[PDB]
RNA sequence: CCUCGA
DNA sequence: TTGTGGGAGCTGTCACGGATGCA
DNA sequence: TGCATCCGTGAGTCGAGGGT
């Protein structure tokens, strides 16, 4: 039967558990830790139940499985990132981190810069007549691909990419001390 | 772009509908991020 | 009572009984009640009718209902104001915020899988204790038993602690700023100045 | 999975539960932590006849 | 949080 | 997943108001 | 129902650097 085995489970093993409470207490130091460890060790338990030899000592069985659970979690943390929580994670430590971070801590000021115009940048781009600007601005900073920036000012593709090269290469030809200023000349 | 002209501020207890009219998706997993790529895993705290 | 006359009535444990009597509950019922006790009572039977009525009333004069002091979900705050860092030594920070609401996930998963698995009675109503008191924890650590502690046996700053005393948003973050142009030096005399 | 209490309104005192349901706070405890059952309805048609 | 400054 | 198995600190603070609990 | 006890509240501002 089942059922019945699961009610003679509960009578046989429970004054078990609160023992073992207190075994994963001294084993984790955290209560709320040897709760959930308890809680995972009851689950494995009734889970394997019908593989346990009756009569015999369970409790031995049921300390090893909370030793095994403990075990067992001990190597899932050694897999995933090592955690410690704080209050307030600190300016030190927002700074740090944004040193090896792909963005950073930016500034108002940078960020206004940004939204300015680059002025050698924008009197280059305007040099450029009107068809070569667009099939370099489209296709080097909007990324369309040729086919699509061809949809874009209703012209083939290969006269787009006519345009693409030729305006890149005027283009060059201005900002060449642009390139110097910044590191392009590398 | 809010032009900052507030008449009021209410607060009331949060139906679970509001609970939820609020939520973009559960959170079922307590896995953050992968230690390997630092990437945040699927329906996780920071999926 | 339940092996004989369990058909009778419906009893229960925990948050869910909590609700069901929320449900049965009659706010007008109640209210007439105690302003009854208040206008035809006197002594220590007004006073504590006035304190119960002030509650009552404050529910049935707003149309909210009681039903939401019991939650059956729980939201979670946006992670950029629960922020992870990595660290000079390859371990991180995160916020408490983000232990508290795991072990709330994983309480709600164990419970889940008791639920599943048909376990004990007893096993699954500790598992329901668990994540009452680990949502406790998530929103006000320490006011009820131990608090939820990190290492060195910190508390958790939970969700309450982040608006609480000259630490929280209030009295640091909303009534004083830390403000752009701006600096800060040592102090001489000069006094070849005008005022 | 189960339902939850929000601890403000139980603990805080003074107990903004135990005020809406008339109830001691110590059971309220009692309750909301499996420490004692409560009697959430009762068919009293059923139980006289 | 620690040690320090007014 | 089988002979036995219960923590680490804690307190060397204090005035005040009102619920809470006890009888 | 009458209190005694307990529990929950609050306890100055701004700086520097160090960095589990």
């Amino acid at each position: 039967t089942d059922e019945e085995l699961t009610a003679r489970f509960e009578r046989d093993a429970i004054p078990l558990l609160d023992q073992l409470y207190g075994g994963a207490l001294r084993m984790t130091r955290n209560p709320a830790d040897a709760e959930d460890l308890l809680q995972e060790t009851m689950v494995k338990a009734y889970a394997g139940f019908r593989s346990f030899r009756h009569g015999t000592n369970l409790k031995a069985w049921l300390y090893r499985i909370l030793t095994n659970t403990y075990i067992n979690s001990y190597r899932k943390k050694q897999r995933q990132p090592a955690e410690y929580p704080t209050e307030q994670i600190t300016d030190w430590q927002l700074a740090s981190n944004a040193e090896h971070s792909s963005t950073g801590l930016r500034s108002a000021e940078v960020e206004a810069l940004e939204a300015l115009p680059d002025t050698e940048i924008k009197e280059a781009l305007q040099a450029l007549p009107e068809e070569f600007r667009m099939a370099v601005y489209y296709a080097d900073v909007e990324g369309f691909p040729y086919k699509e920036i061809a949809e874009i000012m209703d012209t083939p593709i290969g006269t787009v990419m006519s345009r693409l090269h030729r305006g890149r290469r005027q283009l060059r030809g201005l900002l060449a001390d642009v390139a110097r200023d910044r590191g392009f000349a590398r | 772009l809010d032009v900052n002209f507030f008449d009021e501020l209410r607060i009331g207890l949060a139906t679970a509908e509001d609970i939820r009219q609020w939520s973009y998706g559960e959170v079922k997993k307590p896995e953050t991020i992968n230690y390997r790529t630092l990437k945040p895993e699927k329906d996780g705290l920071f999926c | 009572l339940v092996d004989r006359y369990g058909e009778y009535f419906t009893g229960a444990m925990g948050a869910e009984s909590i609700q069901k009597l929320i449900e049965n509950f009659d706010i007008d019922a109640e209210a007439e009640s105690l302003r009854d006790v208040i206008r035809n009572g006197k002594g220590q039977k007004k006073l504590r009718a006035l304190k119960r009525l002030k509650v009552v009333a404050a529910f049935q004069q707003s149309g909210n209902s009681p039903m939401g002091m019991v939650l059956d979900a729980v939201p979670v705050i946006p992670p950029e104001l629960r922020p992870m860092v990595q660290l000079d030594g390859g371990r991180f920070a995160t916020s408490d915020l983000n232990d508290l609401y795991r072990r709330v996930i994983n309480r709600n998963n164990r419970l889940k899988r008791l639920i599943d698995l048909g376990a004990p009675e007893i096993i699954v109503n500790n598992e329901k204790r668990m994540l009452q008191e680990s949502v406790d924890a998530l929103f006000d650590n320490g006011r009820r038993g131990r608090p939820v502690t990190g290492p060195g046996n910190r508390p958790l700053k939970s969700l309450s602690d982040l608006l609480k005393g000259k630490q929280g948003r209030f009295r640091q973050n909303l009534l004083g700023k830390r403000v752009d142009y701006s600096g800060r030096s040592v102090i001489v005399v000069g006094p070849q100045l005008k005022l | 999975a189960a339902p939850v209490t929000h601890i403000w309104y139980f603990k805080g005192v003074p107990s903004r539960l135990g005020y809406l349901l008339d109830l001691a706070p110590k059971d309220l405890e009692k309750i909301i932590y499996f420490a004692a059952y409560v009697i959430t309805s009762v068919d009293e048609e059923m139980r006289h006849n």
